[PDB]
RNA sequence: UGCGAAAGCAGUUGAAGACAAGUCUUGUCGUUCGUUAAAAUGGCCUCG
């Protein structure tokens, strides 16, 4: 009866190599510059840019072939190199396929396979007809080697023939014409550039040289490069430093130049085709085009992240392809890439997948390297040790929730991501960002925040709801204050409702309240009324201290009032909070820590048996139908039948669930349909022979009252969500960013000849 | 890219009668007893005080015209619904009828009785009669052509009658209120001379209006009730006022909010706005030097600026007023496309928006502390630099010279709710800061001293404030 | 925007005697004729005008001296003594009102942000009294 | 919801027709038009007796009789108001059967008798329907005949169904339209169901339908709101319109346990998805949308009851949840006395509110699934708990603990497998017969701790443990739901420091400041006179509480010397603790000439 | 770092290897094992 199917999209895919820098972005520009090929690491987008759309997408699963192999794309060629809009895709293994964009995708693709012994593929390149492949292989520093690539028709096979060999490379770049090749190795340290296809260029010289002796004075920010950037020519370098400093390098007699504007780590260093301008970005969130000849420099501020790495692309530097990361959310690596048009520096497109925000750190995450070591970057030193810790709270900790909240908008099936301060409306129907609204006040976009100021929290979008008319969105906000002050501990919470007309995409505030439910008491649960209440135009807020507020909007004073109180000053507090709410609105069933009430609404007090004790703390309350009551504790789920007061089924979840989430993030996992059943999500880490970072999760669709399980199916990875769509189907993400769906004549001959001229 | 964010720093219905703020106030040889407004375009309205009537012109607000022939005093001057006609009735008993604009003239002299004339009202729906009601406590109706027996002649009221009105829609009706208490509705389509029925106010009826065809508001004594023509009993009754409630007027269709204002007199100096949509609640008031005897507001037609009228018994009248390259034009309407790509410059920032966007911290902090600086305006760029954590970073080249200024606004915002826990954070970084600074300057000794004063005052305050808490608390 | 900001808080929609003009300044929300009895300071006034004030305008009282203090903070403390002798001599009427959260939610509201204040305020007493007594020593 | 008294409108003649009881009710027609809820008046059919109209308030009383002779029966009578050629009349329409050879249709009107018509009809009249707009009366025959008539009872048209036998219809309004649908035997446990819209032809027909296993003869009729109900060996069929579907079979366990032939049943519906049944004496209030019986009452004083109409409340549109219904009561006795009786009825708001907890249909820890990955019998031990011989404290313990394989004297999330309520109770009253005086098991400790403690046995637990103060201290910090007023009463009567000042922690803890203030208002003042000296001689808990009291107490009971050592006590506290707050923080927080000597 | 409420309640930091400076003593880490565990004078466009 029921199925899963994974249709939205992922993250786009990045050159996540530690030692390559400035050549990290992937996505390619046609050669008629009509369309910009994106690979996300589940799918192959084309965007065409002069309209702003997606206008193909080849996906890995309905290829067999692309299924079998996808592992990640190291690099995209326009056209094919055995042989007019074909693409050569090469994968770090060493997959060589021949796709094509613009027209019906071939189900048998020119795969074919290049030869490496315990090499890894990390990147290739070619100017007329001539191919090279740098592949790494293993001080913790990898090792590369350069190898000629050519194909023989006789055989059809890639043939590799070794040319040279470098070894503990640190950090290395490819000039824009792809044909040098600049690296720093320990042989502290030493800078090479090598001619990649000739012999022409061949220059090393140690970094200290480079260095100037106040640097060498100081603290090692200030030797520690973080860019490199080789020019087209060779004749100039760039090299940017943690310290902010940016130092171009005339190779012929090595003199120095320094340029200074940025106040923490250059992250990325770009020179033009000929040379004269330099494109630099780091934390500032800013763009700075320098002109060498007056040494003048050029903004773009208000980037929608910190800039991971510039390009200038064009025969004439039509376009800009920056690489933005949103470093405000620390549970993952958000990266957006954005193309300028270099004319009036206005976005010619932008592409991202969804952004949600899990509660912990995914996978292998780390963040950007700063000056400092901070909430949302690290230092120098503090990346190997954050590495290793992250790693072991993934094996050794217990507590995996890496749950995330998604809502979903009942009139247009709009999916909100409630990110850091903000909200992401996404189509998962198109598989595009309809809309980023900020929601909150704070430093969002006045500034980049650098260094100390890296270390201030903007207010967290705790909750995020919608009535069920949809017309109203309800959000709950946690400001946080500085530190190093005396009010440095007192949170204050917010309460806020918006109001959009359907043809807009701007939700408007009309009213916030400030400091809901007293001052320093977090607003635990949220629920939107029913429809029958008050053509659900009502919501109810419940506290850890049992306290619960109905407010309502009222027509003649326009705006949401608080219309119901009841607050039972309990000296107890519990986050363990669940709310639900009869289809008919007469009953509310309130539970808080262990015990479950039955409150009339009209009078909004206890029914006049309504108390119910649990075994544990109520995790989630919610009805399948009027008559049956599902409640799940820490220990297991219960099917309670209000009609009789008597459990029909009980499932014991403590050897799942014992201390994976914390209380209320199994509101997130379960779901309910309104019509067929609800659905039930565990995760369980896979381990052979020590817990290992792998997960795989299962979905069980239960009916009402939990008699019998319609499907049980399973997912290969950590499902962070799972929600009930407003049709039958539920869906469900993944936290590598996919959301899957469980659901049910002469004539002719001129005609063709005219075409062609 | 984004545009840099802007730094973010009563009802409507009093809001809008916020508006008259222009106010213009005038003698009178004597009390001025009635204010009427023209129903036509300029809507002049005319006073009646001692023995002349003044009309003033609107956009003016000034006298245009003197109708001074009255011997004695002048007791309406009521204008037709056409505008071109008023009439006025004297202490004499004769009621006289001139041209407005043209005082020279007289159209009309009737002796309604030799006891005194104080209300003479035109008929709204028609124009051929008129209405006058004597100390003789017989309301005669009259007809211009007729000058010399009237139409019809009410009577039954046992006590002046000092009040006349029509009701709307209702032609054959007209109701008049005596110093009895009774308001009394009569039938000119019947014989007349007997009331149809009386409403009892149970005190001396001092003005009757017809606010709407089926509800007629009577205020006297000291309340205003709204009687119901069908169900012939009070609906509502508003007993806000003091002293006796004299003259009230309504305003219908005008381009408030509210769609309907009902302003009533009261005798102890206030003039209140009633709402009739919700209930006839108050909505508004004035307070003047005296007792008001007669209020009006312009016509819902003004075509102007709104004007609001007081009379009062000292002969002041108060006025207050709602004040309401040869291609180069070309717009494109003939071609094919058009493209507008022109973005207008985003509103005037202050001094200390422009620091804070360009990053001067210090400078953002002095402009705070600035004279003829709004102390809201100076608590959001203090709230604004904690937000950016740039609290001490803003106090470090600082010295006693420089400190007097924020400690000095310390000294009195501590004493404010709103303020109280900002100051107590900047507060405590200076003293971490400037600890060593302040035992060699002896100035910024006594501003500790005076703010732990000060600050020992507000935990009195507070510590008062929650005994109060408990003691409300017990109550409830 | 326009959006109005508020608070949970607000529990809105859940010889000498100045007697006879506080009481015909209540009955008439004569806000210039009340200020001019708000203005007197002196306690034995205050107590004796409020002893001989009717019971049913009592309830008003408190109303009033709500919204003044909510506008201006800075007459907090003033008429605090005016709404403590309110309670103490017409306690026993207040008893018997039907609701008096609803009708005195701006009061209540009014007190608890001024408790609020009270633990930050020691807070920064210490650290003046510390610094205050060292130089002083010194 | 609630069933009123019934309270009688008039007695029945006895009459042999009458004298049989489970055929009484087909006897007596209740007209239609004049039963509704807004109504103060029923027109009443006896047959044999004559047609009568009562008032039913403020008292009843017989306003109009029309006599009928005795060897007549009623089969179908209505009665509406209108205007007629324009008089304000009443018309009461009514047909009667003379021993099969003849049928009588007989229209009379009255002046609010104008005239009176007679014609023989040629069939039994099962339904009539009175159109006061149009002046007609529609008479639906049993032979299939639809026919209808003026005034003057002068035939205007006759519609044939094409099927006989009819032996049910029913009219009803919707939107404003008139409709009728009838039912017709056939063969083999079949039935035509035919609907008719009242507009060449004023009757239309617009659906016809063949419904197979749908019986009669032990089957009970009504219609409301486009269903129609049926009950049948204890279960309620609902058919729904226009095509007459069956949407729901819904079985009453109540009535499967009757006899066949004994059991007097009555069926009517009273509002929207609630209807009332009656087994013999006795009256149900059922909701059928949520199948909760919403109320009950026995009439003790009567051998049966059988409804005969009922005025139906459309709940979603009327704001009153009070009706009424018609019945014949029955009384105990060798010459048995039939009455009719009008019950009063709350139907309620129709929400599932009402329903709750009242269910007319009457575990075990289940693995979450059937069948590498990171880990994170009752029966039986009650048998051999009970086996044991009184006061073995060593083997309840070793037998509890060891078969349940418990490792702590205390509940842990380990034990959740015991969670069973039912082992749990029965164990309880095995500790406390097994177990008298001063020596408990420790499985007692355990269950204490469990948080599923039966609610039945929380009542006078403090009282138990009273003897022993360390189970006293367990059962206030862990045992579950211990009632308030309870522990009000330890909390002011016990000495001990240490258990007040937890009992003061677990009763602000579990209990609202409302409502624990109830219930301190309640205590003695000589009581809460010793707890204030108490004091005097965690302590804000303590405070706090003592802060609730003087509320309780109130302004009027405080008495003036105790009221001075209070204010001296707590200006002492108030002192120590701004002192305490002052330390608190503090842990929280060149001259032109100079002399010197130099070091050489 | 773990639990918890926001209050808090418990606990945690070690062994190397390599290099720079002084001249044998100290620091650092684009390096490993284990443990739940500040500071290169350098600030954010134009489109009136």
């Amino acid at each position: 009866q029921y199925k899963l199917s994974v249709v939205s999209g992922g993250k786009p895919a990045l050159n996540n190599l530690s030692s390559v820098t400035g050549n990290k972005n992937i996505a390619r520009l046609s050669q008629d510059q009509r369309n910009y090929i994106i690979p996300f690491n589940n799918q192959i987008k084309v965007y065409s840019v002069e309209t702003r759309q997606c206008v193909k997408t080849l996906k890995f699963a309905n290829n067999s072939l692309l299924s079998g192999i996808f592992e990640s794309i190291v690099k995209i060629l326009l056209g094919d190199i055995t042989v007019a809009h074909l693409i050569t895709v090469f994968t770090n293994n060493g997959h060589v396929i021949v796709l094509n964009y613009k027209g019906k995708l071939v189900e048998s693709p020119k795969h074919f396979k290049i030869s490496l012994a315990d090499e890894k593929l990390a990147n290739v390149f070619h100017s007329e007809g001539n191919y090279r492949i740098l592949t790494t292989f293993k001080n913790s520093l990898q090792s590369y080697r350069l190898y000629a690539l050519t194909f023989d028709d006789a055989k059809k096979q890639f043939e590799v023939a070794h040319q040279a060999e470098w070894h503990n490379v640190i950090l290395s770049n490819i000039s824009s014409n792809g044909k040098l090749l600049a690296h720093m190795c320990k042989d502290h340290k030493s800078i090479s550039v090598v001619s990649l296809f000739d012999d022409s260029v061949n220059l090393s010289f140690p970094l200290g040289s480079i260095l100037s002796s106040q640097t060498q004075s100081l603290s090692y920010n200030t030797r520690y490069v973080s860019s490199m950037a080789i020019d087209n020519m060779g004749q100039q370098l760039a090299v940017g430093f943690a310290s902010g400093v940016i130092s171009i390098v005339s190779l012929a007699d090595l003199q120095i130049r320094l340029l200074k504007w940025h106040i923490d780590s250059v992250l990325s260093l770009s020179f033009s085709h000929d040379g004269s301008y330099l494109l630099s970005g780091g934390w500032e969130k800013v763009m700075s085009l320098w002109q060498l000849e007056t040494n003048s420099q050029q903004f773009l501020p208000r980037l929608n992240g910190i800039i991971i790495d510039c390009q200038v692309l064009g025969p004439q530097g039509n376009y800009y392809s920056l690489i933005l990361q949103m470093t405000e959310n620390n549970s993952n690596s958000d990266y957006q890439f954005l193309l300028l048009n270099a004319s009036d520096l206005t976005s010619k497109l932008s592409i991202n997948g969804p952004l949600p925000v899990f509660n912990s750190t995914i996978k292998h995450i780390q963040q950007p390297i700063s000056a400092m070591n901070t909430k949302n970057s690290n230092s120098i030193t503090s990346l190997n040790h954050s590495k290793k810790k992250q790693s072991r709270k993934l094996i050794k900790s217990r507590r995996q929730d890496f749950t995330t909240n998604v809502e979903i908008n009942p009139i247009n099936k709009n999916l909100y991501f409630p990110h850091i301060s903000a909200v992401q409306i996404f189509d998962f129907y198109k598989n595009e960002q309809v809309n980023y609204q900020y929601l909150t006040s704070g430093v969002n976009n006045s500034m980049g925040k650098v260094r100390f100021e890296l270390n201030l929290q903007d207010p967290i979008i705790t909750d995020l709801k919608f009535t069920k008319d949809g017309q109203w969105m309800i959000t709950y906000e946690i400001e946080y204050p500085p530190n190093d002050l005396l009010s440095s501990k007192d949170l204050t919470h917010i309460l806020k409702f918006w109001t959009k007309n359907d043809n807009e995409t701007n939700w408007n505030l009309k009213t916030k309240v400030i400091n809901p439910h007293g001052i320093s008491v977090p607003i635990t649960k949220i629920l939107p009324s029913p429809r029958s209440v008050n053509n659900s135009q009502g919501c109810l807020t419940a506290d850890n201290n049992g306290g619960l507020k109905f407010w309502s909007f009222d027509s003649h004073e326009s705006n949401w009032c608080l219309k119901k109180i009841s607050l039972p000053n309990f000296n107890h507090f519990s986050n363990s909070v669940s709310l639900a709410w009869s289809q008919d609105g007469s009953l509310i069933f309130h539970g808080f820590d262990d015990k479950l009430q039955i409150l009339d609404f009209d009078t909004f007090k206890k029914f006049e048996v309504s108390e119910f004790t649990l075994d544990s703390e109520i995790q989630t309350v919610k009805l399948i139908n009027d008559t049956n009551l599902i409640v799940a504790t820490r220990t297991t789920l219960n099917a309670i039948n209000l009609l009789r007061g008597q459990v029909i089924n009980s499932f014991d979840l403590y050897p799942f669930v014992n201390g994976v989430y914390k209380n209320g993030h199994m509101d997130r996992l379960i779901t309910c349909d309104e019509r067929t059943g609800n659905i039930a999500l565990v995760i369980n880490q896979q381990l052979t022979d020590v817990p290992t970072i792998n997960y795989k999760s299962r979905i069980i669709i239960f009916d009402s009252d939990l008699s019998t399980k319609l499907g049980n199916f399973t997912h290969h990875e950590y499902i962070s969500w799972i929600g009930w769509n407003y049709d039958t189907d539920f869906i469900f993400l993944d936290i590598e960013s996919t959301l899957g769906v469980v659901g049910t004549s002469n004539s002719d001959i001129f005609a063709e000849q005219l075409h062609k001229l | 890219s984004t545009a840099r964010p802007r730094i973010i720093t009563t009802t409507p219905e009093q809001r809008y009668w916020r508006q008259y703020t222009s106010a213009q106030l005038v003698k009178e040889h004597n009390s001025v007893t009635h204010i009427s407004f023209n129903p036509q375009h300029p809507h002049d309205f005319a006073v009646t005080s001692s023995t002349r009537v003044q009309i003033f012109s609107s956009r003016t607000r000034q006298v245009i015209k003197t109708f001074s022939r009255f011997k004695d005093v002048v007791y309406s001057a009521s204008f037709r619904s056409d505008g071109k006609l008023l009439c006025a009735g004297d202490a004499t008993g004769l009621v006289s009828v001139y041209d407005s604009y043209n005082p020279r003239t007289i159209l009309l002299s009737i002796n309604a009785s030799t006891h005194p004339t104080h209300v003479t009202k035109f008929h709204t729906q028609d124009n051929k009669i008129l209405a006058t009601a004597s100390d003789d406590r017989v309301t005669r109706l009259w007809d211009i052509s007729n000058a010399y027996e009237p139409q019809l002649e009410l009577t039954g009221a046992t006590d002046y009658v000092r009040t006349l009105s029509f009701i709307p829609a209702a032609p054959h009706l007209v109701a008049t209120g005596s110093y009895d208490g009774l308001i009394r509705l009569y039938d000119t389509r019947s014989s007349g001379s007997t009331p149809i029925y009386s409403l009892n106010h149970d005190q001396p009826v001092e003005n009757v209006i017809a606010v709407s065809p089926t509800q007629i508001v009577s205020c006297g004594g000291n309340n205003f009730k709204v009687w119901d023509l069908t169900s012939n009993k009070k609906l509502y009754e508003r007993g806000n006022f003091n002293k006796a409630v004299t003259c009230l007027d309504y305003v219908e269709n005008f381009d408030s909010p509210m769609q309907s204002a009902l302003i009533a007199s009261s005798l102890d100096g206030h003039v209140k706005v009633f709402d009739p949509l919700d209930n006839f609640q108050v909505k508004f008031g004035w307070k003047f030097s005296g007792p008001v005897l007669s209020c009006a507001v312009s016509p819902s037609t003004a075509q102007g600026n709104r004007h609001l009228v007081a009379g009062l018994s000292s002969g002041l009248l108060a006025i207050r007023t709602k004040k309401k390259m040869r291609g180069s034009e070309y717009q494109g309407d003939q071609e094919h496309i058009i493209h507008n790509d022109k973005v207008r410059s985003q509103r005037r920032m202050r001094a200390f928006e422009r620091n804070i966007n360009q990053f001067k911290w210090s400078e953002a902090l002095d402009n705070a502390f600035v004279p003829g600086m709004a102390k809201e305006l100076t608590l959001t760029v203090l709230q604004e630099l904690r937000k950016r954590g740039k609290v001490r970073v803003a106090l470090y080249g600082r010295d006693e010279s420089t400190l007097e200024p924020l400690l000095n606004w310390c000294l009195k915002g501590i004493e404010d709710v709103r303020s109280a826990s900002i100051v107590a954070d900047w507060v405590a970084v200076v003293l971490e800061l400037y600890g060593n600074t302040l035992e060699s300057s002896p100035v910024l000794q006594e501003l500790m001293i005076d703010l732990k004063t000060k600050v020992r005052h507000e935990i009195h305050k507070s510590k008062e404030a929650q005994r109060i808490e408990g003691m409300l608390q017990l109550l409830t | 925007g326009n959006a109005r900001v508020t608070s949970g808080d607000n529990f809105k929609h859940v010889t000498g005697t100045v007697t006879v003009i506080l009481s015909q300044a209540l009955q008439s929300n004569d806000h210039s004729l009340l200020e001019t009895v708000l203005n007197n300071r002196d306690e034995r006034v205050i107590r004796d005008t409020i002893f001989r004030l009717k019971p049913a305008l009592a309830v008003i009282l408190l109303e009033r001296l709500a919204e003044r203090i909510a506008r201006q903070t800075h007459r907090q403390g003033p008429l605090n003594v005016w709404v403590k002798w309110c309670l103490i001599i017409h306690g026993g009427y207040l008893v018997s009102i039907p609701n008096l959260m609803s009708t005195l939610s701006s009061l209540h509201s009014t007190l608890k942000r001024r408790s609020d204040l009270l633990p930050r305020l020691l807070a920064l007493d210490a650290r003046l009294d510390c610094t205050i007594n060292k130089f002083k020593t010194l | 919801p609630s069933l009123s008294q019934p309270f009688r409108l008039a007695t029945l003649p006895k009459i042999a027709s009458l004298s049989n009881f489970s055929l009484q009710a087909d006897y007596v027609q209740v007209a239609d038009g004049t039963f509704n809820e807004s109504t103060n008046n029923i027109t009443l059919g006896i047959s044999g007796s004559s047609i009568s109209q009562y008032i039913i308030n403020p008292t009843p009383k017989l306003t109009f009789d029309y006599p009928i002779p005795s060897t007549n029966i009623i089969t179908a009578c209505n009665a509406e108001k209108g205007q007629a050629n324009k008089r304000n009349v009443e018309i009461w329409a009514f047909g009667l059967m003379v021993n099969k050879g003849n049928y009588t249709l007989n229209v009379i009107t009255k002046a609010l008798f104008l005239s009176q018509y007679k014609i023989k009809a040629k069939a039994k009249v099962m339904s009539i329907k009175i159109d006061t707009k149009n002046s007609l009366v529609i008479a639906i025959l049993q032979n299939g005949l639809i026919e209808i008539f003026d005034f003057k009872l002068t035939l205007l048209h006759s519609f044939d169904i094409s099927y006989d036998n009819l032996k049910y219809a029913k009219w009803f309004t919707e939107n404003g339209t008139e409709y009728v649908f009838v039912l017709c035997p056939l063969q083999d446990d079949k039935v035509c169901y035919k609907l008719l819209e009242l507009t060449s032809s004023p009757i239309k027909e617009l659906s016809s339908t063949i419904i197979e296993g749908f019986s009669f003869e032990n089957s009970k009729l009504c219609y409301q709101f486009g269903k129609l109900y049926k009950l049948n060996q204890g279960k309620i069929y609902i058919y729904s319109l226009p095509h007459c579907q069956l949407q729901q079979v819904i079985e009453f366990p109540m009535v499967d346990k009757l006899s066949p032939g004994d059991d007097l049943i009555s069926f009517q519906p009273v509002s929207v998805n609630r209807v009332l049944l009656t087994v013999n004496n006795v009256i149900y209030l059922l909701d059928l949308l949520h199948c909760s019986t919403l109320s009950q009452r026995e009439l003790t004083h009567v051998k049966t009851f059988q409804l005969l109409k009922s005025a139906v409340i459309n709940s979603e549109k009327s704001h009153n949840s009070k009706t009424i219904a018609i019945g014949i009561s029955t009384k105990n006795g060798p010459n048995p006395t039939s009455s009719l009786e009008i019950i009063n009825i709350d139907v309620g708001t129709n929400t599932l509110k009402d329903s709750l907890g009242k269910s007319f249909q009457v575990v075990i820890l289940k693995p979450l699934f059937d069948d590498r990955v990171k880990c994170n019998h009752c029966n039986e031990v009650i048998e051999k708990l009970s086996a044991l011989q009184d006061n073995d404290i060593t083997s309840f313990d070793d037998i509890f603990f060891k078969e349940l394989k418990i490792k702590e004297e205390h509940y842990t999330e380990k034990d959740r497998y015991i969670s069973d309520p039912g082992f749990l109770n029965k164990v309880l009253d095995l500790i406390f017969g097994k177990f008298s005086g001063n020596d408990y098991p420790k499985t007692l400790t355990f269950l204490l701790t469990h948080p599923l403690f039966p609610l039945s046995r929380t009542r006078n637990l403090l009282s138990l443990l009273r003897d022993q103060p360390r189970l006293f201290k367990q059962a206030i910090v862990t045992c579950p739901n211990l009632p308030l007023n309870e522990l009000l009463e330890e909390l002011f009567s016990i000495r001990n420091r240490e258990l007040l000042l937890d009992i003061s922690f677990r009763i602000l803890q579990d209990f609202t400041r409302d409502s624990i203030k109830q219930e301190m208002k309640k205590l003695s003042k000589l009581d809460v006179q010793n707890f204030i000296e108490f004091i005097t001689s965690q302590s804000t808990q303590l405070f706090q509480l003592l802060s609730l009291v003087l509320d309780s107490i109130g302004l009027f009971s405080l008495e003036g010397a105790l009221l001075e050592n209070l204010t001296l006590y707590i200006d002492k506290q108030v002192e120590i603790a701004e002192r305490n707050t002052e330390l608190w923080n503090l842990i929280d927080t060149l001259p032109t000439y100079t002399m010197e000597y130099l070091d050489i």
